[PDB]
């Protein structure tokens, strides 16, 4: 009947598909790789007090890790965090092991430098129980760095010192470059910690870790400044999609 | 199963009601479906005599007649019932008795006459249908008693469901056995005494599959009156159980299977020709069944026999002229044990199934056949009369089935209950199922009982610990295992986020049947041969879909006949195509597909009234597309589909490979399925495109960019997105954008021919550019669009 | 892997779909595959039981045909019709509405 | 669709405790349908199903 | 590998994941950005006259010296960048806590998650079949009531 041929490969009908932030990206990624795990995503207020970001984390206010630390603050008390473990103080004060929560949020440290920002986003991970060990914080890290890369990739792990846990440890990379590269920190809970939140360290154990997101997205996705991040320059974000 | 309530708790009656007893045999692993009462809710019934019966003086079919209750004076009552008769034992709704359905019973007069009350019929008083006259007591019913209490009406039938294991409750003494273990009683056996041959009258019995009849027990019962009444007693145990009385011979082998869960069967004697010979049919041997019809067996199928014809298939369905029939006087009465594995599937082969066959092919107790014999001789001269000859058995001892000894291990008990039972307790549930149980070192002996058929192996008698514990007597605990995150690939495009994006596209999900009309589909895909349904629930719903438009376009007319017009869905699912290369002859691949028709929005004060088009439904597809990071690798070719308009579809590709086709659905298939108006289908293969690219950063210019458009016109056939295509490819190092922004054919062009604008981005990440450059880069494109397309710019 | 641990699994599963701490039932049954076997049931709001589940441990068979050892592992199996689940959950009361795929129908789920 | 809705829940509540999505063919042999569940061709699970069958 | 016990967590089907609120933003053309949350007041001021933001007394600098009030300083700033890039067209969301002080929330500042957005430009890029048409008031509204009909309750809202 009639002919009514049209260009099949004509561009068609439709409004562009947006993405979503590669540090988005990032956090959702690890979300679902804990979350098969059984933790539970946990938030909090970005504007802390001196005692959830730094007492509570056994840092008592003669620490030197306090006043040489970079950190905003507002008065005497009120701050921006620098960690986003206030959510996991709240957590373990209301309720009992077993605990496992993973905490993404902006954290906001002073210095501005080509690798530093202000502003970044770090996430935290924590697990309480009754026969948590070193051993499992080096397999949990490792099914995780696997995941994240997707390959298997030679790690390390070495000593640190973070208030809130014991022994601490961080986690490196090989670079491609042939040189480690700091990739978050860990450790085992601090028995003060778990004793401030009413949590016995005779009965129960665990360990945290924390990475910062912008990093671990430059390396996944090749990333060479962490400016472009909160740049928001929309050639930059509509790779991501 | 079905069963009265009253006769199991003649074996065993534990001290609790009704509803706690259908609880505790759900409890036990035999689901209860329902428990129904024998009979209907009335009172004010009594037995009566029939004193008097005489004629309706006013009434030609009425009789008038004077009843005895047991009152200070006889009754007046009118019956037009043809069986009323002047030395009746009968049921009495006396003068204020309420039966079913608030049918109060008062003083009237029919026809005249005076009527202080009614005699009843079983259909009156809820029992069951038969209203062919009033009821038929025997001669020695209390006259005064409630017939409540005389026919036991208090009752309930109790319905079960009982899984192929536990073969062992398929009759009364099965279920009051575990009912009896669940309780910690004894169970109550009748006394069922041997008879005692009184003549010697036998016949040749030979078997010659042993393997599938390990036991034959046959019996001459000489001198039977085959239209003897079945007793009212019998008649009640089998109606709560679901079974019709049909005469007295086949009344008393359907109460032992009842009774015992031994199916019986009665055989004319004086048709037997020769003797009994237990053997496999012969390939093609013909047998006319009791129904009529005639059954072809094959050479696997045990038939029951004489010495020139098969009479009947072993353990399943009797034959039509070798069974019981009005001029019957001597019977052979048959009781065997058959092996399940030689029964099972025969009866389903013939479309037969029988409370024999159901049986047997999951397993009768194989010590059970003497007392049912001996029950069913007893019973069937108390009722019919007649002598008994000598029991004729036939027991192949290798070939009975073994009891199974069982080794219980207290660690293996432990590890799959996760809860500890004492010792004490798991012996004895053992044993009061009927093991024989010898206690060891952390281990039990059992020596599974000769009815249950579900006893081979260790677990079993775990379950039958368990379960007799009861389940939730066992409590809660969650797994305790390790927490590996597994494997995860960023490259995968989740099915999920693909369907979020339809909803968000306005798209909603359906599901059709995989099954559809081949008449339809036909339509749809014409001769394309689907796999078919031998046996389908419907010719409607009998072929397999060779894609999910059939099912998709039924949706779009089942919502156009309620009312809508506009209809925009999707379905994912897999399609079903024939291919010898394609394991088991049919390839099973997942496909997304979907259908738009109607108007593009809903009424809207702002938006257009118009009808999607082609473009409207490829912008979606783009969408999707584009999840997997490789639109500007996806190809839209024109190609010919019979279901398509030839001018308006496509099939897609994404680098090279077909992925699905796209297209308005052709007019004549479009009057045909009776749709409104223009639809739009689609479908993709799940799998072509589940995957997405992984992103690499790349670097962002600091320099300004400069555009610049063309204009290229072309011959109307050449696809615009190869103009486009083209231009990407020459221009790698600067040219970062092209776009079609307008499309011209008519007075300026020349008649076949049309005007492609197109937008050029020229960047660099090192320098700006000036017009030297960006004119070479240009002028690269456009004798690359000449090169290729013969194209000019305008 | 216990019978114990379907029980709490399960348990954990029913009060999560239907968000309630309701009654629930674990009664034998019987499947080819397992061994224990069990049925389980929710209180209804209509007073009755209804069956959503079967389940069971494993049977050492199966086990043994797929190569892995029942004297070192165990586990349970479960099963539950999806149509049923969802008509308890949304109080759908004909199931052919599920196929009939009625827009009316559908947009009630959006 | 409803069924999808409680398909993805019941997903997400086992896939916290490590459960992961399997899919397969709908139209399957004898072997993995009945004979690997410990079901043989003589056992009446295959005619309570109500299999269909196409051989 | 730890070795713990495999308990559910508590779930909610009443939730609406904000994730799915962001891939409907997706699919319905926006970008996803994340701005600074201390912003310039002297911008802040313009955009939210008379009302005191939380400064910090050392800041990075006095253009990042006040906590945001709102998404839209920092959004806006994300308009102007791009359109300074030769970039007209800029549709984008975020995410993200507001600092509003009250005397009645802990710490004395209230942070409110709060989902803003800006369209500009167009309605679509350029087209061969969609004329160049600038996006105005029904477009964003559209938009949002198809966020607000993933909550079920787009009858009961009032603009
Ligand atoms: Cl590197
Ligand atoms: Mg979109
Ligand atoms: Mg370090
Ligand atoms: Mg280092
Ligand atoms: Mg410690
Ligand atoms: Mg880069
Ligand atoms: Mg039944
Ligand atoms: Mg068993
Ligand atoms: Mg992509
Ligand atoms: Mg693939
Ligand atoms: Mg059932
Ligand atoms: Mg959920």
């Amino acid at each position: 009947l009639a002919a009514e041929t049209i260009d099949v490969s004509l561009p068609g009908r439709r409004i562009e598909n947006g993405g979503l932030h590669p540090v988005t990206r990032t956090i959702d990624r690890i979300e679902s790789f804990f979350g098969e795990l059984g933790f539970t995503v946990a938030t909090g207020p970005e504007i802390e007090d001196d005692y959830h970001n730094f007492d509570a984390l056994n840092i008592p206010g003669h620490h030197p890790a306090r006043a040489d630390h970079d950190t905003f603050w507002f008065d005497t008390t009120r701050l921006l965090r620098t960690q986003t473990s206030g959510v996991q103080i709240r957590t373990m004060k209301a309720q009992q092991p077993p605990i496992r929560i993973i905490a993404p949020g902006r954290v906001y440290r002073n210095d501005y430098d080509q690798t530093h920002t202000p502003m970044f986003h770090q996430m935290e991970g924590l697990i309480v129980d009754t026969n948590i060990s070193f051993t499992n914080l080096k397999g949990t890290l490792h099914d995780f760095l696997r995941n994240f890369f997707e390959e298997d990739l030679q790690i390390r792990f070495r000593p640190s010192y973070f208030p809130f846990t014991e022994p601490s440890a961080e986690v490196d990379v090989m670079g491609k470059n042939g040189k480690w590269l700091e990739v978050l920190g860990c450790g085992m809970v601090h028995p003060n910690v778990l004793r401030n939140v009413g949590i016995d360290p005779e009965v129960y154990s665990g360990f945290a870790f924390g990475m910062g997101m912008e990093r671990l997205t430059m390396l996944r996705y090749g990333v060479t400044d962490l400016r472009s991040f909160f740049e928001n320059d929309l050639r930059f974000l509509k790779q991501f999609k | 199963m079905k069963f009265s309530e009253l006769w199991l708790r003649e074996w065993v009656n534990p001290a609790i009601d009704s509803d706690a007893l259908a609880n505790q045999i759900t409890m036990a692993g035999l689901e209860v479906d329902g428990v129904e009462p024998v009979a209907g809710s009335f009172h004010g019934v009594v037995v009566g005599e029939v004193v008097e019966c005489a004629q309706h003086p006013n009434a030609d079919k009425l009789r008038v007649t004077k009843v005895n209750v047991g009152g200070d004076r006889l009754l007046d009552i009118v019956c037009g019932a043809p069986n009323c008769r002047q030395g009746l034992r009968v049921a009495v709704a006396t003068i204020g008795a309420v039966l079913p359905g608030d049918f109060k019973i008062k003083a009237a007069k029919l026809r005249g006459e005076p009527s202080e009350g009614m005699l009843c019929s079983f259909s009156e008083l809820g029992i069951s249908d038969d209203h062919s006259g009033i009821i038929e007591l025997p001669a020695d019913a209390p006259i005064g008693t409630d017939i409540r209490e005389y026919l036991k009406l208090d009752d309930n039938t109790i319905e079960i469901s009982v899984t192929p294991n536990r073969a062992d409750c398929l009759g009364i003494i099965g279920v009051a056995r575990d009912v009896a273990v669940l309780n910690q009683l004894p169970l109550v056996q009748p006394e069922i005494v041997p008879v005692g041959a009184t003549i010697d009258d036998t016949l040749p019995i030979t078997v010659e599959a042993p393997e599938a009849c390990p036991r034959y027990l046959g019996r001459v019962v000489k001198g039977i009156n085959v239209k003897a009444p079945t007793p009212l007693w019998m008649k009640e145990k089998l109606r709560r159980c679901g079974i019709r009385s049909i005469d007295a011979v086949v009344d008393v082998t359907n109460y032992v299977l009842l009774e015992l869960g031994q199916p019986m069967h009665a055989f004319d004697k004086d048709r037997i020709e020769g003797g009994i010979v237990v053997r496999m049919a012969k390939e093609g041997e013909t047998l006319v069944l009791l129904d009529g019809t005639e059954a072809k067996l094959n050479a696997d199928t045990l038939v029951i026999a004489d010495h020139n014809k098969a009479l009947a298939m072993g353990g399943i369905f009797g034959g039509e002229h070798s069974g019981v029939n009005d001029e019957t006087q001597n019977v052979l009465l048959e009781c065997a044990f058959f092996s399940p594995l030689s029964i099972t599937g025969r009866a389903r082969r013939h479309g037969l199934h029988t409370d024999a066959s159901h049986r047997y092919e999951r397993g009768v107790d194989p010590a059970l056949q003497h007392k049912a014999m001996e029950r069913a001789t007893r019973l069937l001269i108390d009722i019919c009369g007649g002598e008994a000859g000598p029991v004729i058995d036939i027991t192949n001892e290798a070939t009975l089935p073994k009891r199974a000894t069982i080794t219980l291990r207290r660690s293996k008990l432990d590890r799959l209950i996760g809860h500890h039972i004492a010792d004490e307790q798991v012996t004895d549930i053992l044993r009061r199922l009927g093991c024989e149980v010898t206690e060891g070192k952390d281990e039990w002996q059992a020596v599974a009982p000769s009815w249950r058929f579900d006893m081979e192996i260790e677990e079993d008698l775990v379950e039958e610990v368990a379960r007799v514990y009861g389940y939730n007597n066992i409590p809660d605990e969650p797994v305790q295992a390790s927490l590996i995150m597994g494997t995860h690939r960023e490259a995968d495009l989740s099915l999920k986020r693909v369907k979020t994006l339809l909803n968000d596209k306005g798209y909603q999900e359906v599901i059709t049947y995989s099954f559809v009309d081949p008449k339809v589909q036909q339509m749809i895909h014409p001769g394309v041969e689907a796999l078919l349904l031998p046996s389908p629930i419907s010719v409607e719903m009998s072929a397999m879909r060779l894609s999910l438009w059939t099912g998709l376009l039924a949706t779009v007319v089942y919502n156009q006949n309620r009312q809508q017009n506009r209809v925009r869905i999707f379905e994912s699912g897999l399609r079903f195509v024939p291919d010898t290369q394609a394991p088991l002859g049919i390839r099973q691949d997942l496909m997304l597909a979907g259908v738009i028709c109607g108007n593009r929005y809903e009424e809207h004060w702002n938006l257009a009234k118009e009808t999607v088009d082609f473009y409207d439904l490829k912008g979606d597809l783009e969408s999707v597309l584009d999840l997997t990071g490789k639109l500007n690798e996806v190809e839209f070719r024109a190609e010919a589909n019979p279901a398509l308009h030839p001018g308006q579809s496509a099939a897609i590709y994404l680098k090279g490979e077909r992925i699905g086709f796209v297209g308005v659905v052709h007019p004549e298939l479009e009057r045909k399925l009776d749709l409104n108006g223009r639809t739009l289908v689609f479908e993709l293969e799940w799998n072509k495109l589940a995957d997405r690219v992984v992103p690499q950063a790349r670097e962002i210019s600091r320099f300004p960019a400069n555009r610049r458009d063309i204009a290229v016109v072309v011959a109307e056939n050449v696809p615009a997105a190869d103009i486009l295509s083209e231009c990407k490819k020459v221009g790698v190092n600067q040219v970062v954008g092209v776009n079609l922004f307008d499309v011209y054919r008519g007075k300026g062009v020349a008649e076949g021919y049309k005007s492609l604008a197109i937008s050029l981005i020229l960047q660099d990440t090192s320098r700006t550019l000036e017009e030297e450059e960006i004119a070479a880069t240009v002028a690269k494109c456009v004798e690359a669009l000449k090169e290729r397309f013969q194209a000019s710019l305008r």
